[PDB]
């Protein structure tokens, strides 16, 4: 029943940090916000960029 | 003896009757489940509490089956699966307490065979409301025939508990364990008939509804919920939308501006 | 007892790894 | 009805677009500035038959009124074959209607005369 | 099975096992109990035989490992010897198979 | 004694039968895994609940596999792990309820290899669509011959049951747990044929379908789903797009503007 | 129940097993101990009887695995035997039903 | 013998009192949960703490509950179950140390049914303010009659300590363990009445709270936590906004620019 | 104690994903990118968008 | 007895001969790993699954260890550690089902020391393409020399299994567990030589491939995965880019456009 | 027997003779927390390691209390919360090690009440720093007067280790378990009195600091963490912003530019 | 031991939901 | 062990959010998303606002 | 006994500081 804890604590040890990249989350944000714009310019006809 | 009663679809069953294998052996509740938000201040010790609230519980009753055979067992499983499992809630109450009932709604239980005849299980019901109820309202003769215990004498003997009044100034007990609010979608009806400007003034709670139009006897204006009325039609525009809640124990109520005032009261009480 | 010790050890394991999907993508 | 009416682009077919994930469903309204619905179909057993129906161009019937499909978002996940649609009311398709002809100079007009103007001749059914 | 019909527990066969235990008087001369004392020593596993000197016929045999050897010298007794032999592997039944009849000499 | 039937590409077959040296021990199902969808308004007590919905839950079956000798052992270990995992969803059925049976998909068990000839295993089927069904339809007859139907399954046992009618009002009982809707990927039919323009309506339901041209008694008229055709042609455009549903027990059914109605349902119960 | 006025526990019978242990002085060419001892190393099932060898009339039989055979052997003693079964089903009781009088 | 004594809606109730099936078995109470604000600089050893703060606690009454029968134990667990939970914090003491009080919300305890008419039950109540406090104020008199002192409160032993004051120059004692400030949300009251334009200075902590107009010996000035009045009104835009705190231990207090000063101190002693 | 592995290697069995929506995250990033522009804007008078 | 024989880098190895002192006690497989993505939607009940696929399962050994002394303990620790844990994959199969072995990657073992020479493991091998697989192609004479059993008969004897033809019409019978696709990454080698426009159809599963261009006895038309190619170059212009798969047991091929067609299969088992 | 010597606000109070009835059982402290950063690189094995570091570590240290009735156990109880959690940082050490101390802060500890008079508890302090340290400084002549032990040597005992120099060059013993460095936030002081332009060279580090104006013998150096101040001022723009740190052992120091030089090393010894 | 089976899996149920509020909207 | 149940019970209370900040992520979003921009101005020679 | 009490000391610790580093800053 030692080792059980000695798995336990050697587990425990574990970092409870999870880095999430920053590049695919701007990218998805940029395309969400671009859909949106999109949107908004549909609405108005074509007074915007396009 | 124990016994576990559902009222389902305008239906009283008893547990132990309609399924002759099932005994009930056991009934038991949860404590209520106080939630509560903590936010914490750089450079103080401890957190400031927000408003408290009552999640719902946890009803639970062991009870076990003997069936005569195997296809017996298999016949009642499936039976009281599909009697437990509805998509509405449903009352219930045992006959410990029979004056008291939870709104419930059935959770996952599994069969403990034990036997080729025998099962163990407990079956257990969220109370999604948070809390209790009497098997009735106030205008019910139901609530104040069967039993009610607080705080040593029994409430179904009580004679001066009355809840339709005549005369412009009055006390309304309230029995529940915490104060009534349809704020926080309790049930709550209030009924008048009168001639004049009505005005209702709680003065234990120091609330005040006033419509602002005359009325006449014919004309009953109802208060249910977060809603006046009058004559079954929304007026809300033409009163101060003001709330009147029931505190624990008696409440002292005013009524001005109007005479030959007859009130009500419909509603039922809450427990913890 | 020892297989409450592996089931630790791996439900630990996989706990590691954990999710945080954006769409379809990783993060 | 609360559910979605599918009509394809070239109006042959008119059907019930079923298996559409309600959880993403969403109608989005501000006055003056948009009205649109948007919501992900996946491909499942009973739409398989009109699941490639749906898309650019198709209208959508939801509570009686009509949305044109302005973006369609096929995409291939292993089995799942999922698309996120998004659907403008047909009120705002009156922008494929143009009026060349100017009334030059300054004017004092009225919003009847400007109506007119907007939706002269129109061959949408505006 | 719980699902048919009776009400009794239904058991199967499983593995097999087999030790031996042999006490008696305790003569450190002896060749037999050298050669035990060596086995018990260094691993080695040894053949051992159950058999019926007088009726000139073998019982049983196999391989075993000596598990225990402790002794026992009472002030107002002989000295005393026990041993406990773990078996490994199949235990060869000599009354039922042939052969098996070498005895010591 | 206890078996499981597996129905696989319109084959059915039996676990015992298929592989002589396992042998079923007992079946057991969980019970429906109820979810009410809670919604928490902060500041008051409990959840305000949605709509109750039914999670995929598992059926068990403990067996025991006891072979000749350990490469007998091992090749039924194979030839079984081959015939219980396959790509596509299958059907599954017992003994002890022979007339429900449970479209599942296995899940990973490993062997409990107890001696070198014998072996523990407890297989689990998880059933996805959240709820039973019976082995025959709706059309299939309601007699001894057809040995597809068993006590407990909600049969009335104070009418006759049929679905087929040849008038414009009757009454059709849904046996199910579960009010039949295509819309929540149910299986529904509808088969009529008649002459003129039709009109379906349900009166408990309260619904009605609507088809907006002339038809010929030649011409059927098939409801599958949510979608209406004749002559396995699509006619969506033509019709209201309203569709019918069976609620638990009977409902009326009224037919309008046709005459020499002939009109078949063909729909599986749902049970739980 | 712990709701019953009372306060008493209860129990229900649930699943029966059986067993029989046996032992005696052991014998090694007795057919009946090589049947025993085939019947220990095959891992089958032993059909076993007990019979009121006087009465002629039959008590108990069934079937069972043979899960323990030991022998001893006192220098001072005769040479024993004990063995254990245990069954693997219903053990038929012939004294209340019929049948079952077959005998050597 | 051993009792907990909760103070609810300004009334003192015996939990054993109050339910005479119920008694207290033991007390306890968590060590304070001391907590250093930890920054960490990679690549160096160890941390560098920043404040240290308490963070909120647990004090927990181990008791049992002895019913006459059945019904009366399901009614005696109700009741209880509506007496120790309600809306708002409340506060509670026991008779091993009745000087010290804390202020406490209750956390859900499930009653563990041992026989037919017997529970045991293990009541926690979370402390959020971090620190336990006296029951009475500074300004209660230090007497016998008074029936509110207790030994270990940390008084001091060796003079007399009073918080009235008559001189411009004097010690206050705070026998607390943390210093009183009132920016931490502690309780801290301080009403002085003199003659002319009030300086106050606190010479061991450094502070200084300024006044600055003329004060008549009618007019009492009072500083509430963080709000300065005369008269009840609010007159924060004539001072320098500075607040004075009471260090551990003794206190130098110097009082300038009035004449025939009283002053008075009232707050109370915060324990840990 | 068989059926604890059981349960606990029942829930082991869940997927270790938490999808996280986009649309959201992509409005709140927007709205503070709205108010950081208001800032700038307001630091620089109004020469900007308004 | 047990024993493990390891094909890696052209060699055949047996892990009770290349170390004396081990000796393999129990050999055993992991079920398949059925993974299934689960959609669900909002008012229904259950979840809709997707397509499913079996994930790497493990073949595990359990053995044990018995050196002569301490060193020659760590010899053959340090030694087993060298040969198994190799950086590509390799072939591993046991006695009891020689006809049959698993492409896998070693697994991480800890070696369970109990006395000083004597030391109890247990060898866990990913197979990480989620089948196990036939010990050579179709084409391969060892494949039907050694063993292989599927329902209860040895198709090792079966003399009607061909797998090169010349007619124009045939059958190939797949023996394996499942269907065999070369879009799911699966070995499928079909080597044709015939003169005119080839046109190969598989009726039972209803593929074609077809070749637009004239074709000559001296030029083989080899299909492999999913390229076909003419003389060892890629001609996938010139085709309709057809994938042709074998389901399990017979399937019936039709060779139409060209004369003197000699074909043959080259392709494993796939066992799941 | 054992005790705990704790400094605190300049006094050293016993555990055992604070509290009577409190008696030290046993001591020990926890291993240092080594804390690294790996990173990994795709195609290559193992990791890259960071610099290391030591996190704060556990010193421990379990004790019972043996109080004379209920009373004084609370009592006890309460005077041991409020002596072990104060707001700042104390030094602690054991009679086992007397000349090394932890600079502590205390952890949450639980007491076990065992009977109505005896509670066992453990109390553990964060070592915060991540090192421990002697009980003095160099200078200290504590320091070297109670107990140090060094490669079993006693470090009290050595006649060679002087810290206040007045030659040009000499060696510095630091005989702590690592290397002092003022970088580290480390305690270091080194204070300096000459004529002319210093320049200090640490030979064995490789380490200089030189300050570019000319000194007088009533000018006062003083280096001390990262500041180099002349008469209390901080003069860093005048030098090389030169840092000195001491190595293990024997450190060789040189000095050039100035003559009758006397020079001072005020440090700690640092343990791991 | 029953009941600490029975605290594992209403733990590791718990921790299924897990939470990432952007400001108070969930995801 | 009903001590190790009331503690674990009581470590199971904790509310399974874990809030995170929105002002962080929109300013590393707005950073990833001007090191793009620039990008595609350097691309396109000098032809943007820099 | 003290064996599933360090876990549940452990699992205090470490569960609750939850990752989700942005780059090198926390959320």
């Amino acid at each position: 029943l030692a080792r059980v804890e000695n798995l336990l604590e050697r587990l425990l040890q574990k970092n409870p940090v999870i880095k999430m990249d920053d590049k695919v989350v701007a990218e998805v944000v940029s395309r969400n916000q671009a859909n949106s714009f999109d949107q908004y310019n549909y609405t108005m006809g074509g007074a915007a960029y396009s | 003896m124990s016994d576990l009663f559902l009222e389902l679809n305008g239906k009283v069953h008893s547990l132990s009757e309609t399924f002759p294998g099932l005994s009930v052996q056991e009934v038991s509740r949860q404590s209520p489940q106080l939630s509560m938000e903590t936010a914490e201040i750089a450079g103080t010790d401890g957190v400031i509490p927000g408003m408290t609230q009552f999640k719902p519980f946890i009803f639970s009753a062991k009870c076990n089956l003997q069936a005569l055979d195997i296809p017996d067992y298999h016949l009642a499983v499936r039976e009281i699966y599909e009697f437990l499992f509805q998509r509405d809630s449903y009352y219930i109450w045992s006959d410990q307490m029979p004056g008291i009932r939870y709104e419930v709604h059935p959770k996952p239980v599994d069969f403990s065979r034990e036997s080729d005849r025998v099962g163990l299980l407990t079956i257990e019901f969220d109370v999604f409301k948070g809390y209790a109820e009497s098997r009735g309202t106030s205008l019910d003769p139901m609530t104040f025939e069967v039993d009610l215990w607080q705080m040593g004498m029994n409430l179904s003997n009580r004679d001066d508990l009355f809840y339709v009044f005549r005369e412009n100034t009055f006390r309304v007990y309230n029995a529940g364990s915490d104060r009534v609010n349809p704020l926080m979608r309790h049930e709550l009806d209030i009924a008048m008939t009168a001639n004049g400007t009505p005005t209702i003034h709680n003065l234990t709670t120091g609330e005040s509804f006033e419509y602002r139009k005359e009325l006449q006897k014919t004309d009953v204006l109802l208060l249910n919920n977060i809603y006046p009325l009058v004559n079954n039609r929304r007026v809300g525009k033409d009163t101060n939308h003001g709330i009147i809640t029931l505190e624990k124990g008696w409440n002292d109520f005013e009524i001005k501006g109007v005479t030959d005032v007859t009130i009500a009261f419909n509603f039922p009480f809450i427990y913890r | 007892a020892i297989l409450v010790s592996e089931n630790g050890s791996n439900f630990k394991i996989t706990v590691t790894n954990a999710g945080e999907l954006k769409a379809t993508k990783v993060e | 009805m609360d559910y979605v009416i599918i009509q394809s682009m070239d109006k042959e077919v008119e059907e019930i677009l079923t298996d559409i994930d309600y959880g993403s469903f969403s109608y989005d309204y501000e006055k003056n500035t948009s009205r649109a619905i948007s919501f992900t179909v996946n491909k499942t057993k009973q739409n398989a038959a009109i699941f490639d129906l749906v898309g650019n161009e198709a209208i959508l019937t939801y509570q009686g009124q009509q949305f044109v499909i302005k973006k369609c978002t096929p995409k291939s996940i292993g089995g799942t074959i999922s698309k996120q649609i998004t659907a403008q009311h047909i009120c705002y398709t009156v922008q494929d209607h143009v009026q060349y002809n100017v009334k030059s100079g300054r004017k004092k007009y009225s919003i009847q005369t400007v109506l007119e103007f907007a939706l002269q001749d129109n061959v949408l059914g505006f | 099975s719980k699902d048919t019909v009776g009400g009794w527990k239904s058991k199967i066969g499983g593995m097999k096992e087999w030790s031996i235990e042999n006490d008696g008087l305790y003569v450190a001369d002896a060749e037999s109990h050298k050669e035990l004392a060596k086995y018990f020593e260094s691993d080695s596993p040894v053949c051992v035989k159950i058999i019926n000197q007088a009726s000139k016929k073998g019982l049983f045999g196999g391989l075993a490992i000596v598990a225990d050897y402790s002794f026992e010298a009472p002030f107002d007794e002989a000295m005393t010897y026990s041993v406990k032999l773990d078996g490994m592997g199949a235990l060869v039944d000599l009354t039922i198979t042939e052969g098996g009849d070498q005895m010591p000499g």
